[PDB]
């Protein structure tokens, strides 16, 4: 793993609307065929940035489980971040239809 | 009174040149045939279906923010047809709604 | 004393439990074919129920 | 193209092109 | 045997399932004195969840 | 006499036609009818830029 | 009798991880949910280490019975 | 219809003892229509409310990179071989 | 590959332990019903009372609360293909009116919370000056002895 | 090459048929008798009958109230009393009184003798699928009661 | 063959027979009492009440 | 060939594929019996019989449940009661 | 009531009725795509192991 906060600084840049002008302007020209290879090659290019300087770089992060606990730490950062969040808004919709613990009742007896 | 039987009766067959295996690899080419034949038709017929409505959204959406234009427009018509059916059932289910509350 | 009530009992999520939800859940929406079929049913002189007669 | 000379095996295996006949022979069942 | 002379919501609340076991064989019995069926739909392409299950025949 | 009716009218021999004024109508009337306050009350809604998640 | 006794043991091979997993985690979460201090705290650390190498022990016993029993010659 | 006082299940609403109320709504009912679903409420959208559909949502997409590995890995057998040794199947099936 | 496996010896179809083998497996179940959802007649086994379905119900009804259609789609599940004439008992006629008298409690009192009503909302309306006090004890009732 | 000019597939097909009966009689033919026989005929006779009767005709469990309305089945072999909840497989057009003497094996009877499902009773003259849609659906329980009453 | 079947969920995670929630009219808690005061360590999210 | 593994299967399949044969044989015998039940209703029938229905008892003397018909003694104007 | 005995011959039931009762147990609802997912991961993982 590596430019963290080149990713964030991205996903600033994309949310900011300017930046949705100066892309649409971009586009023009341009093909879905193209865009697609674009990501792909970036995304080909962080990857292969990876495995060529793990070989003989360390980052601050280095640990003797290496990136393994950069990835499982993204991992547990998205989990709390989205999953968790979602969890909470359907723990409250359940409590709102049915009641806490709604969904695990059991079958109306027979 | 003697053996009745053959070896072959008993002993399990070859285990690498087997009899299912020697009858499918003559049937290869058969199957090859088949299959082949049946995937090329539905093949055709796809890119007799594609490449038409390509032509079609190219001649008239060549760019990529003229297509994104067209696909988010396209997306927006179908929900907005889907709530006015979903409007309409919804004020159904109110009727029935109101008529329990009434009981 | 019963309208306005505070809230009694906790409001929680048992750890793993699934949601089932996506993440275009809010932009799915329900849909029912029983206005088009009755449309389709009087436009082509489909049967009739009953209750149409009073 | 004939029945007879289409159910040829030389002609069945070789020139015709049995795609449509093996893909309703699958789907029969649907027509059924 | 609930004593309903001296409990009677008390003894209803233990008598009420006689009574409507008693409605439905009402209904039961009228619908086959006076003819009254249904068209059944057809069978369903998965009524049994396994091929190797037994459909067992219900009238 | 025989009848439980106030007039002779029983209404028309046809049944109405479906039309959205007359559901809300009709809804109108049932829940002036009605009186109930706390009906279209929403204590908790999804979170989303949406107005109606799901519907 | 022999297809019974074969699954008997495949399904017990194959749950005992997940009753490693599951039923004493339970315990520990009782214990967890009981204990205040900071001494038991201390002394239980090391007992939820064993539980993970015991849950690693199971697993290998699991995979082995299991290449065992999934085994084919032909 | 032997334990009128008994049985209150049976007995008409309190509404009906009042003597007072195109077509009007009947001046007689019972208690036991509370024993009925569709007694008061409209039966309308019944066999209905069971064909409103919605879809799964599961996506089958996990990248798949087998650069990263170098060792095989062990696979299940999911059916016996029924291609070899088809007619003794019942007879060695049992052994192991 | 997946062709080239089917001549290969002991990698024919589901048999084996190749890769080809377990997509074929797969495959097979998804052809089979096994995994298909169930029909009318069968939904009230299990999944009218399934957690995805009151969720998504619950989900896509934002603010309501599904439990008296979901009593209804099980009498009609049960009555309509089914062929049962009756198909709730006292228990169920029982949970129906039950929840019947919730939807009326809760479009009548508006804010109801649980102890009255089976439901729980963070986001309630307080006066402003709340007072606690403790509860009056239980009251004395008389008995023998 | 595949195929000849002047032959059919349909001819192969006939071919291929007539080669796998005619291996199939010799493998038969080459085999034990302790075993080709049983599992050929036996098992695959048995099967077939008790899939067929249980996928298309319809059966009812039949229970007695008292033991003192129980058939004498003393003489009959392989059942030598009566069990109650025994399964029982009939006709579409059986009736009670068809039942009631294929139960006491048209011996007589005791008196007054009637069938109940889930409490309801019985028409001697009613067809027992019908009488069980309408009282009983999917609960073909039937009881064996006196009613002297 | 008529009564209704219980929800099944079970794994690694999480399962649905450590415990019973009851019916919709009688309830009950899912969590025995020793762990009933720590039913918070038992959440990933908890809103507690108002008082 | 098999395994102690792969007993699910072994039984699943032992108990199974002899009973194809019988399930295709009522498949067979429910299509033969619908066909005969439409070749009835065409050539004609006093009341109608319902085709998805297990059994059919009705006649002229019989309700559609097996009961006797109710004020059948006599004749009617307009036909059949039914 | 509940001593419904049943011919011994239906014993060749006793696989069907097991799958049966999976099936409408597990297999035809979310568990039983969780399953289906995990039997498309035994072959991901197969095809894996292999390249
Ligand atoms: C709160 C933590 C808990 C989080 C939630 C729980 C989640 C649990 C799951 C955890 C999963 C972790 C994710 C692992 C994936 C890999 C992540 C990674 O390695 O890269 C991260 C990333 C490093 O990027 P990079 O690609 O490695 O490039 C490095 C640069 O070249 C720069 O090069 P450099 O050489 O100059 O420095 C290298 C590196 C150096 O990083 C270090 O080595 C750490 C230095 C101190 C050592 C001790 C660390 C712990 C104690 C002090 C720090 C407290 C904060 C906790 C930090 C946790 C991460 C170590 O720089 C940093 O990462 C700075 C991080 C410290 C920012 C402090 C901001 C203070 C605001 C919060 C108030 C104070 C704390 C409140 C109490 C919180 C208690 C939990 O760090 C950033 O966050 C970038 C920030 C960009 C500016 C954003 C604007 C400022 C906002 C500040 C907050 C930024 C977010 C951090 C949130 C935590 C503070 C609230
Ligand atoms: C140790 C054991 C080993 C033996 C294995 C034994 C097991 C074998 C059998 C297999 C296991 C079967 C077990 C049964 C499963 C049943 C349970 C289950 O599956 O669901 C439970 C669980 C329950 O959730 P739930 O609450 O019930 O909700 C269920 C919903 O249906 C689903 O919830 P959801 O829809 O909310 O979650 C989906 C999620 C994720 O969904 C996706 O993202 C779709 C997948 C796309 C993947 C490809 C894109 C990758 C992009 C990477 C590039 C990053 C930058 C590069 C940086 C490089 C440096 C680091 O969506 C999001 O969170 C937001 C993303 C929205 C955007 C997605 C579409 C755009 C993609 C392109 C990005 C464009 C960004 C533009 C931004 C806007 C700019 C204007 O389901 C999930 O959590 C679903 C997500 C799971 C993700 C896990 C995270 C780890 C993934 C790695 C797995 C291991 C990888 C191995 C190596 C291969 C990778 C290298
Ligand atoms: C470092 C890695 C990169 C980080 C950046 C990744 C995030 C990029 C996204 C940024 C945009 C965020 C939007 C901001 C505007 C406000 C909206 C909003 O935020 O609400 C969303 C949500 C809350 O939503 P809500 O409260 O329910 O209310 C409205 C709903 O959200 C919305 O209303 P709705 O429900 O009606 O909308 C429904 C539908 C609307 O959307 C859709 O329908 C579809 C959207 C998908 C679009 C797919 C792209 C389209 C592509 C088209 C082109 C295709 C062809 C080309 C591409 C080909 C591909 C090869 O679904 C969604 O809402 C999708 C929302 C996805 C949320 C983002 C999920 C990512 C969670 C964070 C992952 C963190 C990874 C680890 C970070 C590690 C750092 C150490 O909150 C967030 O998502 C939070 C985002 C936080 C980003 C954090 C970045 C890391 C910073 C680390 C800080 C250190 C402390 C962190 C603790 C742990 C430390 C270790
Ligand atoms: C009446 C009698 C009845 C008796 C009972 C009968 C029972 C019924 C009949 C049974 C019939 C038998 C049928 C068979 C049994 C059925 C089993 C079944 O269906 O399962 C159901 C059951 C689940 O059903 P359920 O109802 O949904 O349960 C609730 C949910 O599961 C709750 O979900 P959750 O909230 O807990 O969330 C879980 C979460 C869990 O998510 C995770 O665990 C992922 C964590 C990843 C962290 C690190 C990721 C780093 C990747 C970074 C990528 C680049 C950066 C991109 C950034 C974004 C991504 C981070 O989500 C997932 O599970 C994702 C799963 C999908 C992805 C699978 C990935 C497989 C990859 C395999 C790799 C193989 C490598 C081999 C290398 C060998 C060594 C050389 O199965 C489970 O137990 C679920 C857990 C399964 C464990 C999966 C763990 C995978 C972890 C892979 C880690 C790889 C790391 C390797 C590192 C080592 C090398 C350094
Ligand atoms: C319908 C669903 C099927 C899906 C699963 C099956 C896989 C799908 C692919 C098709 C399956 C069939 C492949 C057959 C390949 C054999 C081709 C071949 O040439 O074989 C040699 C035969 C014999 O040829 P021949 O010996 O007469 O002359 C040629 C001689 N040589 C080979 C030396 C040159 O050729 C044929 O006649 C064609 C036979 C195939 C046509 C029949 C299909 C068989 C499947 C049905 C089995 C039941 C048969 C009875 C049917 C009765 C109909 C009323
Ligand atoms: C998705 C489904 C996938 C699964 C595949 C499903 C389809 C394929 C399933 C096949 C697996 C099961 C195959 C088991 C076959 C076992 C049956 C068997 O072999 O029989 C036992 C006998 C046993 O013979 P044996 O006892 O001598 O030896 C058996 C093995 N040992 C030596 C170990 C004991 O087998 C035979 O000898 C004959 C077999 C061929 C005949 C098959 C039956 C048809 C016979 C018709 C001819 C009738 C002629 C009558 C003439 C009378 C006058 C003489
Ligand atoms: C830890 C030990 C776990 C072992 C569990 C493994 C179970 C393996 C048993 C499943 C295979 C059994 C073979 C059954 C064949 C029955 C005879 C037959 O040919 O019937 C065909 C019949 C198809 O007929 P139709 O449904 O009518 O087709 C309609 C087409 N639209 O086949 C079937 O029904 C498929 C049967 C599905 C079996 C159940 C699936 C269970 C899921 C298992 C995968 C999960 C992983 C299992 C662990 C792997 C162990 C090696
Ligand atoms: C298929 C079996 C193999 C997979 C095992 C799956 C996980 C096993 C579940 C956890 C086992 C221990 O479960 C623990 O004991 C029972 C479970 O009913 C519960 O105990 C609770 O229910 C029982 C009912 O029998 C009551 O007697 C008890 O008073 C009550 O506290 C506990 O709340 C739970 O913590
Ligand atoms: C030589 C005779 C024909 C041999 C080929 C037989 C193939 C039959 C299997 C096809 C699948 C049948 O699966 C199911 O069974 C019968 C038809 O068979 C139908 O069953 C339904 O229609 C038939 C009419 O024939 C009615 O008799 C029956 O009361 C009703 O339930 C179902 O609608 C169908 O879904």
């Amino acid at each position: 793993g590596f430019h963290f906060q080149q990713y964030i600084a991205m996903a600033g840049r994309a949310i900011n609307p300017v930046q949705w002008t100066r892309a649409w302007r971009r586009m023009e020209g341009k093909s879905a065929t193209e865009v697609y290879r674009d990501a792909l090659a970036w995304t080909n290019n962080q990857f292969a940035q990876i495995s060529r300087a793990s070989q003989y770089r360390a980052w601050w992060w280095q640990n003797p489980l290496g990136m393994g606990l950069v990835l499982y730490g993204t991992y547990k950062a998205w989990h709390m971040i989205y999953m968790v969040r979602k969890q909470k808004k359907t723990a409250q919709l359940v409590a709102a239809a049915y009641g806490q613990g709604g969904q695990w009742l059991n079958p109306v007896p027979r | 009174f003697g053996p009745t039987l053959p070896d072959h009766a008993y002993y399990g067959e070859h285990a690498t040149y087997n009899y299912f295996v020697l009858f499918i690899r003559g049937m290869r080419p058969y199957l090859e045939k088949i299959f082949g034949d049946c995937a090329s038709t539905i093949k055709n017929a796809a890119v007799a279906v594609y490449r038409p409505v390509n032509a079609f959204v190219v001649k008239h959406n060549p760019d990529l923010r003229l297509q994104f234009v067209a696909f988010a427009s396209f997306i927006a018509t179908h929900m907005a047809i889907t709530k006015e059916f979903n409007d309409m059932y919804q004020r159904l289910v109110d009727i029935t709604s109101l008529l329990e509350l009434q009981a | 004393s019963m309208d306005h009530g505070m809230q009694y009992s906790s409001i929680y999520w048992e750890t793993s439990h699934r949601t089932y939800l996506p993440f275009w859940a809010s932009l799915t929406q329900k849909f029912s074919w029983k206005i088009m079929d009755d449309q389709i049913r009087s436009f082509l002189r489909l049967p009739k129920p009953v209750t149409t007669e009073p | 193209v004939s029945f007879s000379q289409f159910f040829d095996s030389e002609y069945f295996w070789t020139k015709a092109n049995v795609g449509p006949f093996f893909l309703f022979l699958f789907t029969s069942p649907f027509w059924y | 045997s609930a004593q309903a002379r001296i409990d009677p919501q008390g003894a209803a609340t233990k008598c009420v399932k006689w009574f409507n076991e008693w409605r439905q064989c009402a209904w039961d019995q009228e619908k086959m004195v006076k003819g009254y069926n249904y068209i059944e739909d057809r069978r369903a392409r998965k009524h049994k969840p396994y091929i190797g299950a037994p459909d067992l025949q219900y009238s | 006499h025989l009848y439980n009716v106030d007039s002779t009218d029983l209404g028309s021999a046809v049944a109405p036609v479906r039309s959205k004024e007359q559901l809300d109508r009709v809804a109108d009337s049932l829940k002036a009818d009605l009186n109930l306050p706390g009906y279209g009350h929403i204590p908790y809604k999804w979170e989303s830029l949406r107005p109606n998640p799901g519907a | 009798r022999f297809y019974f006794m074969y699954m008997a043991r495949t399904t017990f091979q194959a749950v005992r991880p997940l009753l490693a997993f599951s039923v004493f985690g339970e315990v520990m979460k009782l214990v967890l949910a009981t204990m205040s201090s900071g001494l038991f705290s201390f002394l239980f650390s090391f007992v939820l280490a064993f539980e993970v190498f015991y849950f690693f022990l199971q697993c290998y016993i699991s995979y082995t019975f299991l290449t065992m029993f999934f085994t084919v010659l032909f | 219809p032997f334990m009128w006082r008994q049985r209150a299940y049976c007995a008409p609403v309190p509404s009906a003892f009042a003597s007072q109320q195109g077509v009007r709504k009947p001046l007689l009912r019972s208690n036991s229509e509370s024993l009925s679903v569709f007694s008061q409420i409209p039966d309308g959208l019944l066999g209905h409310t069971t064909s409103v559909t919605m879809g799964n949502s599961d996506i089958f997409f996990l990248p798949k990179p087998s650069n990263l590995l170098k060792i095989a890995l062990p696979a299940f057998v999911f059916m016996p071989n029924l291609t070899i040794f088809t007619r003794a199947f019942p007879f060695y099936a049992h052994t192991s | 590959q997946f062709w080239e496996a089917q001549f290969a010896n002991r990698s024919f179809f589901f048999f084996g332990n190749a890769w080809t083998s377990a997509a074929a497996f797969a495959f097979f179940i998804w052809w089979s019903r096994v995994f298909d959802p169930p029909p009318k007649e069968r939904l009230d086994r299990y999944w009218l009372n399934s957690p995805k379905f009151r969720i998504l119900s619950a989900f896509h009804n934002p603010g309501k609360r599904p439990g008296l259609k979901i009593s209804l789609m099980t009498y009609e599940a049960r009555y309509c293909y089914r062929g049962l004439d009756h198909p709730f008992t006292l228990n169920e006629m029982k949970d129906f009116l039950f929840k019947l008298r919730e939807q009326y409690l809760v479009n009548k009192y508006e804010g109801i919370q649980f102890p009255f009503v089976f439901r729980q909302f963070n986001r309630v309306s307080t006066p402003g000056t709340l007072e606690v006090h403790t509860s009056p004890a239980l009251q004395q009732q008389p008995h023998f002895h | 090459p595949l195929g000849v000019k002047g032959r059919s597939v349909f001819a192969g097909m006939r071919s291929f048929i007539g080669q796998r009966l005619g291996r199939l009689y010799d493998s038969f033919y080459y085999s034990q008798s302790s075993t080709k026989y049983v599992m050929v005929f036996l098992f695959p006779a048995g099967i077939f009958y008790t899939r067929f009767r249980a996928d298309t005709k319809l059966g009812y469990h039949v229970f007695i109230n008292e033991e003192k309305l129980y058939p004498d089945y003393s003489q009959n072999y392989f059942d030598t009393k009566w069990t109650n909840g025994r399964k029982v497989y009939l006709d579409d057009e059986t009736t009670v009184e068809q039942l009631k003497a294929q139960i006491y094996g048209g011996k007589a009877a005791p008196e007054n003798v009637k069938v109940a499902c889930r409490g309801r009773v019985f028409e001697d003259a009613d067809n027992v699928a019908m009488a069980v849609r309408a009282f009983c659906k999917r609960d073909p329980r039937l009881l064996l009661f006196q009613d002297n009453l | 063959h008529e009564q209704p079947y219980r929800a099944f969920s079970l794994g690694f995670t999480a399962n649905n027979l450590s415990g019973n929630w009851g019916d919709y009219i009688d309830r009950q808690d899912n969590k025995n009492a020793l762990m009933r005061p720590a039913r918070m360590m038992f959440t990933d999210v908890f809103i507690p009440t108002t008082k | 060939s098999t395994s102690p593994g792969l007993a699910f299967a072994n039984l699943t399949l032992l108990l199974d594929v002899p009973q194809l044969p019988a399930i295709w044989a009522v498949n067979a015998w429910r299509e033969l019996n619908g066909l005969f039940t439409e070749m009835k209703t065409l050539a004609g029938t006093s009341d109608l019989l319902y085709p998805s229905n297990r059994y059919n008892p009705q006649n002229e003397k019989t309700n559609r449940m097996g009961r006797p018909r109710k004020y059948n003694h006599g004749e009617w104007m307009f036909g059949n009661s039914y | 009531y509940d001593n419904t005995a049943s011919p011994k011959s239906e014993l060749i039931f006793m696989a069907g009725n097991a799958l049966g009762y999976c099936t409408e147990r597990f297999f035809e609802n979310e568990y039983g795509q969780s399953i289906f997912m995990f039997a498309l991961g035994l072959a991901y993982l197969a095809m894996l192991g292999h390249e």
